[PDB]
């Protein structure tokens, strides 16, 4: 679960940057 | 926090976290581009 949380935080930051790219 | 982990040797912060900082500093903070240039100089001066 700790792995899922850290990785999901990285994914959410990447998703916000992807929204910025659009 | 993010400029402290993604820091390398202190003030040398790359360009992906300048504009990732931007969308959170545009989302949580709602800031611009050029006022963002001043706040990133203050962020690396604080980070220095």
């Amino acid at each position: 679960l700790e792995e899922v949380n850290e990785r999901e935080h990285s994914m959410k930051a990447s998703l916000q940057t992807v929204d910025i790219r659009l | 926090a993010f400029g402290h982990k993604y820091s390398e040797e202190g003030g040398l912060i790359n360009e992906s976290l300048r504009d990732q900082l931007l969308v959170t500093i545009q989302k949580t903070f709602t800031y611009t581009r050029t006022q963002a240039q001043h706040l990133f100089i203050i962020l690396m001066e604080c980070m220095k």
